[PDB]
């Protein structure tokens, strides 16, 4: 049991890095959207 | 005895109701066609004058 | 003798036409031909005789040369016990279909704040009759109170129990600004008001001023009509010593109204869309907020959050300007709990053990270490359970849910909705009741009666009802 | 004049209400009751059922 | 009266008409272009005001500049030639109103598109007017019924709120708003006129074969002789798209200043939102956030305010707002959705996940709120409505438990299963309403316990069966609980000793 | 005459200046004077008697001041029997190398959609062979189907097996439309088509026209190639009668090439750079495609999705157009199950109980349930293996594995890249398929006999033999 449940934690903990660090590249790439959609606004009301 | 006295009673009433209804339903649906034949009638006339503008 | 004329009406824009002696900043004009009275707010001067202004009305039916009239002052709105009792409009027309408003003298919505010298700032708790604020959000009587909340979260039924509780019951007056919200909420308290008798016909009577901005009000109104309210509590202030209670409603529709002008006047969107003058146009309005060596104001101002997001720049702004908050969270209502006040992001000025009693501070700090201890466990019991937890663990979760539930409170105004009567706790009451339960009084009994309570004592009643009725 | 000039119902138009009232009838008397059905299933019941009109 | 009465009196109508015509400036166009026309002269006209081209169609001067004026083209703009002829004709937008309005199809600016015939009609409304004050208003105090059990349990709409059927895309957003015309219409049969609804839906950017099916739909259930179908489809320009919401608004209006009550169901607002926002970035006006125009807030909110319950002074009418906003992702951190939550009462959250998984309508009960609250239900309808929610509510939490497993309390088994026949109970069909009175028999028998016997798969059976077996042998008992309202404790007695009885007699699978 | 010169050229767009008598909006002007006739579409009148189109073919080698001839009158293309079975250009021109094409009379390209009295429902299925199609979101004849998928996903390939599924066996005309996609797909669609005997050069057969907006052509062309199709349809439509099967590729770059040009007309931005006409002239397009009295238009419609971004505007706003809708997932691709078509966002307006057969609805929604469900716990199978999962849920997981697997079949077109020969399902297999595997029929056997098959008993087989081997 204990030995199992130690295997089990460790590759639990393993896919849960993995998943996190995959959303966390999803999260740069929404940031670089976020400022561009945000900037762009800004830009069109400038202009006029 | 009380099963079937009382069914003879409220089916005595269900088929009154059934009476009045049609009686009700035949003279509203009548008067319908009626307002539709006098509309239809000043409706021509309304289209008679229409008529008489294109000429 | 009108010198100005109607040149260029786009949306709520109005642009004025004059021959001479254009008129100040801020002034207000009469258009002249108008179905119903038009008052124009100069804005900017654009050179060459050119005026830029927001209409207050709807700009249907206007003409190009239509002629405008000069008052050469902004717009004056009428002061005094005449509009107690009364709805008005942004420019001070009754709305309430009661007759004209009697005032001893108009006094101009715009103003300069009061000096920094003759500030004369003080605390004094405030007993709101509600536990969770006066325990661990105390407000103080002439300071700025802010009421952070999202779309339906009740922050609109906690500002008529705040009136009901603390407006009836006060030597002072008391003013209502309610802007940019919807109108059924303003009937709804009308009717309220007059059925508590706050406000009555009978003239001498109903201390207490209501002011009206709801969504019906076009732009430009919507973000002028506060500054009416304001100048009605500043004129109470002034001319008497006298505590005045200011119950502003939702003010971030103010600073939307702005944004959705700033655009047309030739600003520059903002990081959110709003306008570049945020912070300078909430300051004037918040710096004129404030106690003062004639008199003082408790104003008690609702801060709507958009989607919950508390970083939005309207609101964040705002926190510097407050000097008690109550954030409310959308989690606790799913919970049942009322008032959903964040016990974590609320905060209050006076929270300071050397302004309140040490005992009071202690207690306080005792809950807020009590819930945050009891957060954190949330994690580990969610794969785990409260089982797998240790006896320390055990224990702090359980009081902290008790806590927790205690905290709700059933007010007058929420028994159309619950269906228990209200019912007011007394600071002692208050602090006494939680010390005990950081003390372990009710560990024993179950966590079920301390929900919807007013105090422990009727917690303990309702424990031991329930024993005998099984 | 008017009486029948205000209101020409035809024969057809008037043959549609006696339709309606016929239909009625039919609609009134054949109607059946409506009770357990896998469970009237006696050799009594089902005669009359066939033959209710 | 009889045939040569009225024939006189058409005849001596018609001779009374009279038509003047007065001298009415006109100005040329500048340039033209996706439906802008900018006019040179054209002086002394109104903003809004009705402008008419050479062709015939109809424009509203919006821009009123001292260089130009800025017009929309209210259709067409095909025919449109720089130096055309633009004429003004002295009136703001306005359409026609009435009772003739039920029973036909009219676009945003009101003409009939059904082709059976003109419209007859005299009075006319303007699209834009103030809303009512604080004073005309009134406290709502009155339910209407849309014939489904989980929104008139728990979201009870009373008439003069404004409700927001707030979902994405083929979550049933379109499927509540019928469910909702054809309860009305047998109200509408029977001679109760404080009880009938008119219904109004306006049609913003769709396709014609769609609303095409919608009304075929209305008649084949006879329920469109009290429905009023304003279409703005996406063809039409985006003028006609902004201006639908408030012409149709304007035909409610009617029935509310004369006392009745009126429905009107404004379809996705945001597909309104880019018309306005197309409509206002053709005009070089500065944009917003998200390209927006800045006033975006003030369209919705002036939209939706006049809604409202008139006092009895005014004749005690109704207005009763359904505005629809369809979400891309289920976010409803957007801009447009954030705000008409905010100028709304109530909001129905629709979800895609529970619309799969069986639970139809798809409610999402968590979050569902309404203002009115039980001020609005009948007296049998808070009291069971109360403790229904508690029974839900308890059920949400548990379902993780579920998932754990390895034990079951027998107080928990029983909230458990008690829960999932409500969620059962709570779901309906399409093209389906109920009667409210017998809504409360069913939701009645599920919040004591007694669903709990049967298996859940027979319990949307139970249902019909249950009902059908009511209104037949129990007929006095639907009467007092419909004309007084109120669920007696005689009622109590004999439904509570009925609903355990007739789950024994009727063929279900007892082991729970 | 030649009454108009170019005023400017600024890529794709071209001003006209002209003496007097403007042509009217979306007439056709040709250019003098240049080689591979340049037609421009009038736009606009910027006044002064300037006049802004848009340009068909490349602008490259234009001069300013160069004369224009006004034809007055909007692009015609030729209509009729002639287009059958030959390819025309945006502008009508044939690049077949067939010569000129036979057409009894040229209509315009720009018409006002059918209006609300002419419409019809026409709710009659219609079978594709396709089990997983057939069962979440059947397509029914003479209603809009939309096809969504990002980049790489199997639009095409899909498109190609409707074809041959549907259009041979089809009885009317049809209609082929390619907007802004590869050319070799056209020259190979062709040939394909030549081979497949569906068309042929002799007169009286190939009962199914080409139209061709490949990348090659620049802005403009491609978004009004769409028209010219279209254009062919509404003739076997109203003046033939018949049925006819509209084949639209890709149609995001109709609505990408109208934002291409926005800009260069003086249009201010969408929120995402998209044009303000976007529904508008989108709507325009999509209302006109819809069956009438006259005769019905089954238009498939693939809708490429930008950057796999549902929430962009031109895809969301096409949703609300289409009855059938069958959304690509590349999440299915990398798993290999082909046709990757997402059931939970497949929506069709064909599935409800009335239209279709009860057991047909009871079926479907038997898989989307269980699909759904399983789809709820995607997240912590990740995590963490299914062992710890209970019973219940893992029989909810096992099964939808099966189906999941038995989705996924060969097609006739793809049959060189899998290598397999494709399978034609029919309705009553694919339901009959369905509804033994949710009871439990195929459980026994391994996910992996389900993949890539045509009915159940073919699994059935391949499972048993895995377990005759072994
Ligand atoms: N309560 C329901 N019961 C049975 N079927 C339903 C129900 N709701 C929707 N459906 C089915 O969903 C499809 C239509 O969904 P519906 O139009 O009602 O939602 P919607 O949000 O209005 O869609 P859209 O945003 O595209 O207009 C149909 O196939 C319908 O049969
Ligand atoms: N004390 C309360 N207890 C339980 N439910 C409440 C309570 N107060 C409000 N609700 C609910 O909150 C809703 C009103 O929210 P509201 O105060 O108007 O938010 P907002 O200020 O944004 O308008 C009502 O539907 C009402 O039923
Ligand atoms: N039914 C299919 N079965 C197996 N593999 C396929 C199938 N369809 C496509 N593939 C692969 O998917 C790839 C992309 O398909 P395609 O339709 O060309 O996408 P796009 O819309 O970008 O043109 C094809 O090159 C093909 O190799
Ligand atoms: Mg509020
Ligand atoms: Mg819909
Ligand atoms: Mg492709």
């Amino acid at each position: 049991e204990q030995a199992s449940r130690m295997n089990a934690m460790e590759n639990a903990s393993k896919n849960a890095g993995e998943i996190l660090s995959k959303l966390t590249l999803d999260y740069n790439k929404a940031r670089q959207a976020k400022i561009t959609m945000e900037l762009i606004e800004i830009i069109s009301g400038a202009s006029i | 005895a009380d099963s079937i006295n009382n069914f003879l009673a409220n089916e005595y009433l269900r088929l009154q109701s059934h009476i009045t209804s049609r009686a009700l339903n035949i003279l509203k649906q009548a008067q319908a066609y009626e307002t539709m034949n006098q509309a239809a009638l000043l409706q021509k006339l309304i289209d008679d004058a229409t008529s008489a503008i294109d000429n | 003798k009108a010198n100005g004329q109607v040149s260029q009406v786009i949306g709520a824009v109005v642009d004025v036409q004059f021959e001479g002696e254009l008129p100040q900043i801020l002034n207000a004009l009469e258009v002249q031909g108008t179905q119903h009275r038009l008052v124009l707010e100069v804005a900017q001067h654009l050179g060459d005789s050119r005026v830029r202004t927001i209409a207050m009305d709807s700009t249907e039916g206007l003409v190009r040369g239509q002629p405008v009239v000069d008052t050469g002052l902004p717009i004056s709105v009428p002061v005094g016990p005449g509009t107690l009792g009364r709805i008005m409009n942004v420019i001070g027309e009754p709305i309430d279909q009661r007759g004209p408003i009697k005032a001893a003298k108009l006094y101009p919505i715009h103003r300069d704040a009061p000096s920094f010298t003759d500030q004369a700032t003080s605390a004094e708790i405030l007993v709101t009759g509600i536990k969770v604020v006066d325990l661990l959000a105390p407000y103080a009587r002439g300071g700025k109170i802010g009421l952070f909340g999202g779309a339906g979260v009740g922050k609109t039924v906690l500002i008529q129990e705040l009136i009901n509780n603390v407006a009836k019951h006060h030597g002072g007056y008391s003013v209502f600004a309610g802007v940019g919200e919807r109108t059924r909420e303003g009937n709804d308290l009308y009717h309220e008001m007059m059925d508590s008798k706050v406000i009555s016909v009978k003239e001498g009577e109903s201390r207490c001023a209501l002011i009206f901005g709801q969504m019906n009000e076009p732009p430009g109104a919507r973000a002028r009509v506060g500054l009416t309210g304001l100048t009605v509590a500043e004129y109470f202030r002034d001319e008497e010593g006298k505590d005045v209670l200011l119950f502003v409603d939702n003010i971030f529709r103010f600073t939307q109204a702005c944004s959705e002008v700033s655009a047309l006047l030739g600003r520059i969107p903002s990081a959110v869309g709003y306008q570049p003058t945020l912070a300078t146009d909430l300051g004037a309005l918040q710096e004129r907020i404030t106690t003062t060596q004639k008199g003082s104001i408790t104003s008690v101002q609702a801060i709507y959050v958009p989607a919950d997001d508390l970083t939005d720049p309207a609101p964040a702004t705002t926190f510097a300007h407050l000097d008690a908050t109550t954030v409310l969270n959308r989690g606790l209502t799913e919970l049942g709990i009322y008032p959903a006040v964040d016990p974590l992001d609320s905060t209050s000025r006076m929270l300071d053990p050397i302004t309140i009693g040490e005992e009071h501070y202690t207690v306080a700090r005792g809950v807020q270490k009590l819930l945050q201890d009891y957060k954190s466990l949330q994690d580990i019991i969610a794969i785990l359970g409260v089982d797998d937890l240790s006896e320390e663990d055990k224990l702090v979760v359980a009081r902290a849910r008790k806590v927790q539930k205690f905290l709700s409170q059933p007010f007058f105004m929420s028994e159309v909705f619950s269906g228990i009567p209200g019912r007011f706790v007394n600071l002692k009451q208050n602090i006494a009741s939680f010390k005990a339960l950081l003390e372990g009084a009710g560990d024993e009994y179950p966590e079920s009666c301390f929900y919807m309570k007013g105090d422990l004592e009727e917690s303990l009643a309702a424990g031991r009802a329930d024993a005998l009725k099984s | 004049q008017e009486q029948a000039n205000l209101i020409g119902l035809t024969a057809e138009q008037l043959k549609s209400i006696k339709e309606n009232d016929v239909r009625a009838r039919k609609e009134f008397l054949e109607s059946q009751p409506k009770l357990d059905n896998n469970l009237k299933n006696i050799e009594s019941v089902k005669k009359i059922l066939a033959t209710w009109g | 009266l009889s045939t040569g009465e009225a024939s006189v009196v058409l005849a001596e109508k018609i001779k009374g008409i009279t038509q003047q015509n007065d001298i009415t400036e006109y100005g040329t166009v500048i340039s033209i272009g996706d439906g802008i026309a900018r006019v040179f002269g054209l002086t002394k006209v109104q903003a809004g005001e009705m402008v008419e081209f050479k062709s015939g169609i109809r424009g509203m001067a919006l821009n009123l500049e001292t260089d130009n004026v800025g017009v929309v083209v209210l259709g067409n703009d095909r025919d449109i030639k720089e130096g055309d002829v633009v004429k003004r004709t002295g009136a703001i937008v306005d359409v026609p109103i009435g009772e003739a309005m039920c029973g036909r199809v009219f676009d945003a600016l009101g003409n009939p598109i059904d082709g059976l015939g003109p419209l007859k009609t005299t009075q006319r409304a303007r699209v834009e007017i103030k809303a009512p004050g604080i004073i005309p208003r009134q406290s709502v105090r009155q339910p209407m019924q849309t014939g489904i059990k989980c929104v008139d349990s728990l979201v009870p709409i009373g008439r003069g709120q404004r409700e927001l059927i707030i979902g994405d895309r083929q979550t049933g957003k379109t499927a509540i708003a019928i469910d909702t015309i054809l309860n009305q219409k047998e109200a509408f049969n029977t001679g109760d006129v404080k009880k009938q609804l008119y219904c109004i839906y306006v049609a913003v950017g769709q396709k014609r074969s769609t609303i095409a099916n919608l009304v075929s739909i209305l008649k084949q259930h006879d329920c469109m002789k009290f429905t009023i179908v304003v279409c703005a489809t996406a063809s039409d320009a985006a003028p006609l798209q902004f201006l639908a919401p408030y012409s149709g608004c304007a035909i409610g209006e009617f029935f509310r200043d004369n006392g009745k009550h009126a429905l009107i169901i404004y379809d996705d607002l945001s597909k309104q939102a880019v018309a306005y926002r197309q409509m206002s970035l053709l005009l070089r006006r500065p944009p917003g956030r998200e390209a927006y125009p800045g006033d975006v807030f003030y369209l919705h909110s002036r939209l939706l305010e006049r809604a409202a319950k008139m006092n009895d002074s005014l004749g005690g009418g109704s207005l009763t707002a359904l505005p629809v906003i369809e979400t891309q992702a289920g976010d409803v951190s957007a801009y447009i959705p954030t705000n008409v939550i905010s100028i709304t009462d109530g909001q129905i959250f629709l979800e895609t996940e529970l619309f799969y998984k069986g639970i139809r309508p798809a409610i999402n009960v968590g979050l569902s709120v309404s203002r009115v609250g039980s001020a609005a239900q009948i007296k049998a309808m808070k009291k069971i409505a109360g403790n229904l929610k508690l029974t839900l509510a308890t059920y949400r939490e548990l379902a993780a438990f579920s998932q754990f497993g390895s034990d079951l309390d027998a107080k928990t088994q029983q909230q458990l299963n008690t829960g999932e026949r409500l969620v059962e109970m709570l779901k309906q069909n399409q093209y389906t309403p109920m009667k409210v009175e017998e809504q409360v028999c069913i939701i009645f028998a599920g919040v004591k316990g007694f669903l709990d016997a049967l298996v859940t798969s027979e319990v949307l059976k139970f249902e019909k069966k249950f009902l059908e077996h009511v209104r037949t042998n129990h007929s006095a008992l639907l009467k007092r609980i419909r004309d007084s309202g109120d669920l007696s404790e005689v009622d109590t007695n004999e439904l509570n000793t009925i609903i355990p009885l007739f789950i024994q007699e009727g063929g279900f699978k007892l082991k729970a």
